[PDB]
RNA sequence: GGAAUACUGCCAGCUGGGACUGAGGACUGCGACGUAAGUCAAGGAUGCUGGCAUAAUGGUUAUAUGCCGCCCGUCUUGAAA
RNA sequence: AGAACUGGCGAUGCGGGAUGAACCGAACGUAGAGUUAAGGUGCCGGAAUACACGCUCAUCAGACACAAAAGGUGUUAG
RNA sequence: GCUCCACACAGAUGGAUACGAAUAAGGCGUCCUUGUGGCGUCGCUGAACCAUAGCAGGCUAGCAACGGUGCACUUGGCGGAAAGGCCUUGGGUGCUUGCUGGCGAAUUGCAAUGCGUGGGGAUAAAUCAUUUGUAUACGACUUAGA
């Protein structure tokens, strides 16, 4: 289970340079110590910060608003693997921020085989009002009165044998 | 839970029935198949036609009778492909298959008695909707069994009589609804629906 | 009167083995009606027993039964391990075997 | 003269009363409020106690019975509406919620309460016979 | 399920009362007692004696770990 | 405006189900209960019950079977061969 | 082909890998109970026909880096 | 195979409890114009249905039903795929826990479940012998003789 962390760091504040720039982002892992250390590869990699003159001013979790609260998030993402790295948007139909980053790595593992490593969250941000969203996948589940069945469903069966002859209607 | 389980074979996978069928058959268990050549196997006719013969085109060139056998009966095709998921070669493997017999069709007297079905090997559970299958019996057919029109021709008899037996059922459990009903209400009755009967 | 029966009737599966090596101390049953672990947890320490009749008349009877206990869980299937005094011919494989309420706690 | 025979589906769409089958709230009927995806939607049951989550829909079971229910609605509002539907007592009268109360009371039964479900039903079985054939 | 005692005596027997040393009569003449004492509260309960006289065994399907008792 | 719950970590918190071990051999010590006498789960188990002399039980051979195991010695080459 | 430095072997058993000299863990008194590594959990084979998201019909797929630069009115995502 | 004599004694313990077909559909009841018909009703597992009380299941007296059930008979039907089993009419004989009573349990002491051979009598058949070739190196094979 992903979760949502923020970190900041000052590169040890030295003379002449007192308080400086505070580079301030948001980190998705599964405990402390990852979000740190991706906190750390940002830094080193988009900036010229690195561990060596770093410092971890405070790293905290943010808990989404509205858990219970159903929202379309526009992810951009910038993802590498074998051939050069490119940036990417993609939009998902969610519930909480931590839920949409965790369905967009499963798919980027999924699809384009991308994995946690070579996986960078630029920014994820909720779509307001409807005839924004981009993708037609997303716009599917915004129709007004979308009733729709669950034909061929996958019943369980406990025992080895049934004299029933299951049906799979729903 | 049986002294002898009869599980009717029509529209279930040879790997899953046979792999369970194996590993019941391990555990003790007495089975018994029918309905073997309704047997289905997953993907298009023309694979599975073609994985046979690359299987039989292995004879053997001093002795080919002592070599591979190749056997058309859907029986014994799923006799083969149950024979390889038990380890043969030694007698608890041994002992094991003699709890199992294949027939084509229901022959009796398992014709008379109730069968089963494996829920975790039906075709129609497994497979995805809309991709293709292939029929064990077609195949047999194909390959060079030849009993296919008898064992059609006696199945359907099989179904014959076994209507009206149905419809005799369905009559005499009309009238012990009707029994049931007018029984209840009383007192053994309400008290039994209390006591969750 | 028609049925005198006050064990759980199982199989025994095999001994706890690896891929090329087996331990015939400990044996593998299986309980009818149990699926889960937590309901075979219920089975532990209960006395097992195998009947099986004898060729030779010994103590006035042709039956010889030869004791066990439950000793924990094995799996996710509900197999359990279990402990004999003499362990199992190894040919009993599939074989019934008896599983008794005592020493019980409910 | 048009004949369209067996195609009485459940559809899932908001307001369709649901039965937990895995999870905490297991055996617990819940109403679809909004639908996140094919396989996610959300779910709330504050009568029945389960709190409002997004569930999949593969732990949850559908029901043939429906209420009207507002898209996206809070919890007092999906409260208001249950109590309002009175989807609990068509719950009840139907023969799934009777034949989950029978397994229940099954499974509660006692030993001398099982004697007397025996003796109950001996009697039973006397007199149907007796009726039967006459 | 239970069936009241306090009306049947019991503090007579102890250890050294089935010490072994034709049945003794004091253990018939104190199963008489006890037999008199217990049936009126047996009887106290409908089908009590009945269910008692039966013996229990186990049948397909019962599952101990699941069944009640 | 107000509490509750989820998660993390703590409890020198409480209490059930199962398996193996019983090692030491009259006290010397660390400790607890108890005003005291005395007691205790405190440097390793005690008490009771059931089977037994035409015994209980134990030992050897083959077959009955879960699994494994290349034919021994010397010598070549870094090794097997 | 011949040389310079460096980690295992050689004197070395065990588990895993259909078997294994260049592969992983682990380096060894006889026993009991328990927890694990690599390696595994449809049967042979002791262990879930576990969960969730997507992908592929392959007329010799798939589960093993050279011939791989390109082609396809095959499919899912940017 | 018939008869007389001598000798031995891989795993039940409730019931394998019978349609077919579809699985993007199905059963059951009922109704009508008799249709790929109308209404109700059910699945979402067999967690199901029968039976399950009696010194391992005895003796005995009544009530109510006259039904349920074991037994050898008895009339008839069905079952050729491995039928070999399924029943069905009539009576007889036992139980009936469907209902109400009277007798025994103990000491087992707290548990180690609790049906051919080898010697004869007779009689069906086969081999060799013998002999013809249709077979032939030798095996082997087709024939004839109470």
């Amino acid at each position: 289970h992903f979760k949502e962390y923020q970190v900041i760091g000052r590169r040890l504040p030295t003379e002449s340079v007192p308080e400086p720039k505070l580079f301030r982002m948001r980190i998705f892992a599964s405990n402390e110590v990852i979000a740190k250390s991706r906190y750390w590869y940002f830094l080193q990699k988009l900036h010229k910060v690195k561990k060596a003159s770093g410092e971890i001013v405070s790293i905290n979790q943010i808990n989404e608003a509205h858990p219970t609260k159903v929202k379309n998030f526009g992810v951009w993402v910038r993802y590498d693997s074998r051939s050069g790295t490119h940036n990417m948007y993609k939009e998902i139909r969610d519930v909480s921020r931590v839920a949409a980053v965790e369905t967009l790595y499963q798919d980027m593992a999924a699809r384009h085989r991308a994995r946690f490593r070579s996986i960078h969250i630029l920014k994820v941000a909720e779509i307001e009002k409807t005839a924004d969203v981009k993708r037609q996948y997303v716009k599917q589940f915004l129709t007004k009165d979308l009733k729709f069945p669950l034909p061929h469903r996958v019943q369980k069966s406990t025992k080895t044998f049934s004299y029933k002859r299951p049906s799979t209607f729903y | 839970v049986e002294p002898v389980v009869v599980i009717d074979g029509k529209g279930h996978l040879v790997g899953r029935l046979a792999s369970v069928v194996a590993k019941q058959l391990l555990n003790g268990q007495k089975i018994v198949v029918v309905r073997a050549e309704e047997l289905n196997i997953s993907g298009e006719f023309f694979r599975n036609k073609l994985k046979y013969h690359d299987f039989l085109r292995k004879a053997t060139a001093f002795n080919k009778t002592r070599g591979p056998f190749h056997f058309r009966a859907p029986s014994r095709i799923f006799y083969k492909a149950l024979r390889g998921m038990v380890s043969h070669k030694t007698a608890r493997g041994k002992a094991a298959l003699e709890r199992l017999k294949v027939f084509e069709g229901i022959p009796p007297p398992y014709d008379k008695k109730k069968r089963v079905v494996v829920p975790q090997a039906l075709r129609v559970l497994r497979l995805k909707p809309g991709r293709k299958y292939t029929t064990l019996g077609k195949l047999s057919t194909s390959v060079g069994w030849k009993y296919e029109d008898v064992v059609a021709k006696l199945e359907a008899k099989r179904k014959v009589s076994s209507a009206e037996y149905y419809a005799k059922k369905r009559a005499f459990t009309k009238k012990v609804a009707s029994a049931n009903a007018t029984a209840a209400e009383s007192d053994v009755a309400k008290q039994l629906a209390a006591l969750g009967y | 009167a028609e049925s005198h029966r006050l064990y759980v009737k199982g199989k025994h599966l095999s001994y706890q083995r690896s891929k090329r090596v087996n331990n015939p101390n400990v044996s593998l049953i299986k309980i009818e009606g149990v699926a889960t672990p937590q309901d075979a947890q219920f089975y532990l320490g209960k006395r097992i027993a195998y009947v099986y009749r004898a060729s030779k008349e010994v103590r006035g009877s042709k039956i010889r039964v030869m004791w066990g206990k439950v000793t924990r869980t094995h799996g996710n299937s509900g197999v359990v391990r279990a402990t004999f005094r003499n362990n199992l011919p190894a040919k009993t494989f599939g074989a019934s075997v008896r599983i008794f309420l005592y020493p019980s706690n409910i | 003269d048009s004949i369209v025979k067996a195609s009485n589906w459940r559809l899932v769409e908001v307001g369709r009363v649901v039965l937990i089958k895995k999870g905490q709230s297991a055996g617990k009927l819940a109403a679809i409020v909004e639908i996140i995806d094919q396989k996610k939607v959300l779910i709330d049951g504050p009568k029945a106690g389960v709190p409002r989550q997004a569930i999949n829909l593969g732990q949850v079971v559908l029901t043939p019975l429906t209420f009207a229910l507002p898209r996206g609605a809070r919890t007092a509002t999906v409260s208001k509406k249950w109590a309002a539907a009175a989807v609990c007592e068509k719950w009840a009268a139907s023969s799934w919620a009777k034949k989950i109360a029978q397994r229940e009371r099954r499974a509660a039964l006692t030993d001398f309460e099982r004697f007397q479900v025996m003796v109950l039903r001996k009697q039973k079985r006397y007199t149907v016979k007796k009726a039967l054939a006459k | 399920t239970k069936v009241s005692v306090e009306g049947v005596n019991v503090e007579k027997f102890n250890v050294e009362y089935f010490a072994k040393e034709e049945i003794k009569a004091e253990r018939v003449e104190d199963q008489k007692v006890v037999d008199k004492a217990l049936i009126a509260e047996i009887k106290k309960t409908p089908l009590l004696k009945q269910y008692l006289s039966a013996s229990f065994s186990l049948k397909n399907g019962d599952k101990p770990h699941m069944l009640k008792f």
